[PDB]
């Protein structure tokens, strides 16, 4: 039937793969192909995400090269994963997420391969200081999908993609990330901190040094705070200097001479 | 260098050649020897005593504290032998040499020519012993089109920059000695 | 040698899907598959891997295979995608080495001269560090002892390139933990490196309880090196180090009472423009 | 003999360990020092020699024993410890 | 979530960053910024930037694909330094205090001069042989 | 197939440009046409020896 | 949409993306053209002119 405000669920693994291999590609735009299930019509799950040679056609059908294709799924599925495929997703380097006019034909044949295939569009150069810049994208056939829920606008479309077409030529589906509780904690362990990070003493120069500039700055703040004090006539009743500045330099120098009296205090007594 | 993603520095490369410097260097001067030029003896033996002793033999200026003069420049009439002259000395001297017309240094974008200048002078000091030729120097020495002059304060300035320690000096070539401007005349 | 290795997210991840893929239908000890790395200076950065079709006997230990053509032309293919990476090591999840897996590195040398095998214990979610990494080494031990075709540890530690560190933090964001966190966090890391520390001497003990006890063979190495690290404690309490002790504390406490005491004159203000502002509105609204 | 806790050798105890005369004493630890295997140093006003280790040796299984007991006494302290400041830090750790 | 949100608040501020010229202000969150690219753009400001280091003429850092303006950064012709001292000079020592009591106060302590009222020293003249 | 990959990936445009001074740690500096220096970490396609600066 | 406002050269800032122009922003005056050699409103005041 039609479709719907739907949803599109990836998990780590593919959404890791994306942006590795949108790395990678950059400044030349790279396609691949996710392989998921059509668990029904509501939303579409990806799981895994392999990457495909990037051909000097750039991204278009002609870059899908058919026996490649073949024969990574035949060798996915001896290894276990015999997940089919809909879904492609490729890279848009410096501007935003949304299918040019090749991307919408190539997403037309794959709509035409299966019926709900997704396309995916990631920039790997803005996706980028704990911001992904992902989003997915179906075409249209009035009425241009079913909205029998509340959970289509719980997002908001971009100008860019808008002009380009994020609700003119195609769509965008509501993207959603199906981390699990064994991924979970997998990954922390790469900023987890080790015990003997936590038992290091940081460096007793270097936190001399430290305290030696913040008490200064501290000075400098205060001196000012005393001036702001003296102006409390109430002139022209109006966040900026003494106050919230004293504030952080308190905090971060308390808690950092806190913890190191008490790391220092602990490696004493428990070290021998 | 830097990554066109995030760009950071990685392979910090050690200095450009500014590939019109590699031409000006690597460029036949002529098998011309002191023999083959003849009648400027009082000339050549000044020449080769302000640009060929103090690169050849240092200590005896170090030491004695003598600072080398920079550069000299050629004067006379035309078909004299000042470029013959310049081009026994560069193929004499086992040495870096490097000859450009002036006239080829001058270019038609914005401040390109002191850029140029610049390299040129910062290959020398890379590549000591180094030896540079001017050839029809009047075509930017002259008094002071805008270009010209801005690239003329450069070459000062860029020259102005020897350092007594580096091995590199300097032969302006010319036929009207007049219209150089009494800047580089100076001292 | 190999001095490090390090280990991005992307195989961490490919290989708890290989896990749950194989274990879902075909529940077995173990899976195995295939890293792919570069080598800068001596040290091995490793970011690709690929499950490989494998099957171990139950005790025969001696029993298995390993596809040879499967990982050629899958290499081959990841080479095309990506050129770089190259074949280096191989991953196993099973908590335990066996018998039968120095053959696998064995097998493995045939693509790489020092190919490295490293062990990713996925239903570990434990006190730290879910990836250990083993070299093969054949040497005379210098010691009389008779020599045997060995596994060697080689340090190992987690590392990300960028794309893969922004993927990671955004799944993490939710159960993410501020990375400053003033006094809560750092509190707790002590707690947990005490935590770690008594974990690891413990640990140490049951390894001396077996060589007493004789059920552990004595390594000579590293027991003597438990030694120096016995005789590497500080001794704490001598004099002088007694002193300077005291002198930093103490600068530490005068700074700390600095910063209280300014904390105790930003309230007092607060709290006196609060009543100024409060008394205001009420004389006000009279 | 000793985990550091008496580390301090007086010139007595290894003269007679030793079997030579408190004038040799110096020329024993100066070699021990100068091949490399000994990082202490030595005090000559009283006498006393301030030793560090860095050179580890073979063990014995009474060695073995020994080194299990002082580090049990260590782990029993570190775990002290921990609890310690779990519970008096109970509010703030959480 | 604070922490969070000023962690964020951090890392949007962090490099890359290109380097722009701080035109004037418009508003207390945002203002007028060229882009060392050329181009120029209105541009919010970080909320966090002490306002005082923002001088009309100020080198700002800005976010690479928003422009947004996140921090400021803290700030000779030719050889007219001409490196030479009192000690290279052949022992003038009466044309050094002259001249050192003309100019050298003057350049180095002109506003005790200007607190006199008397518009600080302007002209001197050397005169003797040519070199 | 190898040299068929590498012919389908040799497509105009070229976007012509310039050559720089080489480096060993064989490989090359362009200077392009639209005024912009990159540094090639392999020179490409074409041998170190026939180009030049 | 306060067309009238818009009188040339105020100084108006557009959108990035589209343009579709935004809000008026402050004037560019900084006549550094003129005051090469312009005055302004000069100092000098009769009481300091004598005789
Ligand atoms: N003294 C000389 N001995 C031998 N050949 C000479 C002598 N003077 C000039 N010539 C010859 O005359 C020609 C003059 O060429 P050249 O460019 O060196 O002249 P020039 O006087 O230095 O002129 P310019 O400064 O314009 O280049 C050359 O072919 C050179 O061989
Ligand atoms: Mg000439
Ligand atoms: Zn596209």
């Amino acid at each position: 039937a039609v479709d719907t405000a739907e949803q599109v669920y990836i998990s780590s693994l593919a959404l890791l793969k994306m942006l590795k291999h949108g790395r990678a590609g950059v400044p030349m735009e790279v396609m691949g192909l996710m392989l998921g299930e059509f668990v029904d019509d509501y939303t579409v799950r990806v799981i895994d995400v392999f990457a495909m040679p990037q051909s000097g056609t750039g991204v278009s059908v002609e870059a899908v090269d058919p026996v490649f294709q073949a024969k990574m799924l035949d060798m996915l599925k001896q290894t276990g994963r015999p997940e089919m495929v809909v879904g492609w997703y490729h890279s848009h380097p410096g501007f935003g997420c949304w299918l040019s006019g090749v991307d919408i034909n190539t997403q037309q044949s794959f709509e035409a391969l299966s019926e709900r295939a997704v396309a995916v569009v990631v920039d790997p150069i803005q996706s980028v200081k704990g911001k992904v810049v992902i989003d997915a994208f179906r075409l249209i056939n009035h009425e241009p999908r079913q909205t029998t829920s509340n959970l289509g606008h719980l997002n908001k479309p971009s100008i860019q993609a808008l002009i380009h077409g994020l609700n003119r030529h195609y769509y965008s589906i509501t993207i959603n990330y199906r981390k699990n509780e064994l991924e979970q904690k997998m990954l922390l362990n790469l900023h987890k901190k080790s015990w003997m990070e936590g038992l290091t003493l940081q460096d007793y120069s270097e936190h001399c040094k430290h305290n030696e500039s913040v008490v200064k700055e501290m000075l400098e703040l205060a001196k000012n705070y005393n001036k702001a004090v003296e102006e409390e006539d109430k002139m022209t009743p109006e966040k900026q200097d003494p106050k919230r500045h004293l504030e952080e330099h308190v905090d971060v120098l308390m808690t950092s001479n806190i913890v190191q009296c008490l790391a220092a205090m602990l490696d004493t007594v428990v070290f021998k | 260098a830097l990554d066109m993603t995030t760009l950071t520095i990685m392979r910090y490369l050690p200095r450009e050649v500014d590939p019109l410097v590699y031409n000006m260097s690597h460029e036949d001067p002529g098998n011309v020897s002191y023999s083959e030029i003849g009648g400027l003896s009082e000339q050549i033996r000044e020449l080769r005593e302000v640009i060929e002793l103090p690169l050849t033999n240092p200590e005896l200026f170090q030491r004695v504290g003598i600072i080398p003069p920079k550069g000299c420049l050629l004067y006379g009439p035309p078909g004299t032998g000042k470029t013959l002259l310049a081009r026994a000395v560069a193929s004499q001297l086992d040495c870096n040499f490097l000859k450009v017309v002036s006239s080829s240094i001058v270019d038609k974008y914005i401040g390109e020519s002191a850029r140029l200048i610049r390299e040129m002078f910062n290959y020398a000091r890379d590549h000591q012993p180094c030896i540079i030729f001017m050839d029809e120097i009047d075509a930017i020495g002259g008094r002071r089109d805008r270009e010209i002059q801005r690239t003329l304060m450069e070459l000062l300035n860029q020259m102005d920059g020897f350092d007594t320690l580096h091995r590199v000096k300097m032969i302006m070539a010319t036929n009207r000695p007049d219209t150089l401007d009494p800047a580089l005349l100076r001292p | 040698a190999v001095q490090k290795v390090v280990v991005h997210p992307l195989v961490l991840l490919s290989v708890v899907d290989h896990f749950n893929r194989i274990g879902k239908v075909g529940n077995q000890k173990r899976v195995v598959g295939v890293l792919l790395g570069s080598w800068q200076k001596k040290v091995l950065d490793v970011s690709n891997s690929f499950a490989v079709p494998f099957d171990e006997d139950d005790k025969d230990d001696s029993v298995w295979f390993l596809d040879h053509d499967y990982l050629e032309n899958m290499y081959g293919m990841f080479k095309k995608v990506n050129a770089r990476e190259r074949i280096v090591g191989w991953y196993h999840t099973g908590p335990k080495l066996h018998k039968n897996d120095i053959a696998i590195n064995e097998l493995m040398k045939r693509y790489c001269p020092n190919s490295v095998l490293v062990i990713i214990d996925v239903k570990p979610k434990d006190l730290g560090l879910p990836t250990e990494a083993y070299i093969s080494v054949e040497e005379v031990h210098d010691d009389g002892t008779p020599t045997s075709k060995t596994f060697e540890h080689v340090t190992s530690e987690i590392g990300a390139e960028e794309a893969e560190e922004v993927g990671v933090e955004h799944l993490l964001r939710d159960i993410k933990d501020t990375t400053v966190g003033t006094l809560s966090q750092r509190i707790t890391n002590q707690v947990h490196g005490l935590k770690g520390l008594n974990s690891k001497l413990l640990d140490i003990r049951s390894y001396l309880e077996k060589v007493a006890t004789g059920k552990l063979p004595i390594n000579h190495q590293i027991i003597y090196q438990l030694q120096d690290v016995f005789n590497l404690l500080p001794d704490v309490s001598l004099q002088e180090f007694v002193k300077a002790f005291y002198l930093k504390t103490n600068d530490q406490m005068v700074v700390v009472y600095l910063a209280s005491l300014i904390r105790s004159v930003v309230a007092l203000h607060n709290l006196i423009n609060n009543k100024i502002a409060n008394r205001d509105a009420e004389k006000k609204e009279g | 003999t000793r985990p550091a806790n008496h580390r301090q050798l007086t010139f007595e105890e290894i003269a007679k360990s030793a079997k030579i005369t408190v004038n040799e004493v110096e020329l024993l630890v100066m070699k021990a020092l100068s091949v490399g295997l000994v990082k202490g140093s030595i005090d000559e006003v009283d006498k006393r020699v301030h030793m560090t280790w860095v050179q580890p040796r073979v063990l014995d299984l009474q060695q073995i024993k020994g080194m299990k007991d002082r580090l049990e006494f260590w782990c029993t302290d570190v775990k002290s410890m921990e609890m310690l400041v779990e519970h008096q830090a109970h509010d703030i750790l959480t | 979530e604070f922490l969070h949100a000023q962690e964020e608040v951090k890392r949007i501020q962090s490099i890359p960053l290109v380097i722009g010229q701080f035109l004037e202000a418009v508003d207390q969150n945002t203002a007028i910024v060229g882009s060392t690219t050329g181009s120029n753009y209105y541009v919010r400001i970080l909320s966090t930037i002490d306002r005082e280091l923002l001088k009309p003429n100020a080198s700002v850092a800005l976010h690479k694909h928003s422009n947004a303006l996140v921090d400021v950064l803290p700030p000779l012709t030719s050889d007219q330094k001409p490196d030479v001292m009192y000690a290279d000079i052949g022992g003038m020592d009466i044309q050094k205090q002259e001249v050192r009591e003309a100019v050298e106060l003057p350049l180095t302590h002109f506003e005790l001069y200007k607190q006199i009222g008397i518009d600080p020293p302007r002209g001197v003249l050397m005169y003797g042989p040519p070199g | 197939e190898n040299s068929e990959k590498i012919k389908v990936n040799k497509t105009l445009p070229y976007l012509v440009s310039n050559v720089i001074e080489l480096l060993d740690v064989k490989c090359a500096v362009i200077k392009t046409s639209t005024r912009q220096t990159y540094f090639l970490p392999v020179i490409g396609l074409v041998d170190a020896e026939k180009l030049k600066p | 949409i306060d067309i009238n406002d818009v009188t040339p050269n105020c100084r108006v800032a557009l959108r990035n993306d589209s343009y579709t122009l935004h809000k008026i922003l402050p004037n560019k005056v900084d006549p550094l053209v003129s005051l090469m050699m312009v005055e302004k409103v000069p100092d000098s005041t009769y009481e300091m002119i004598g005789g």
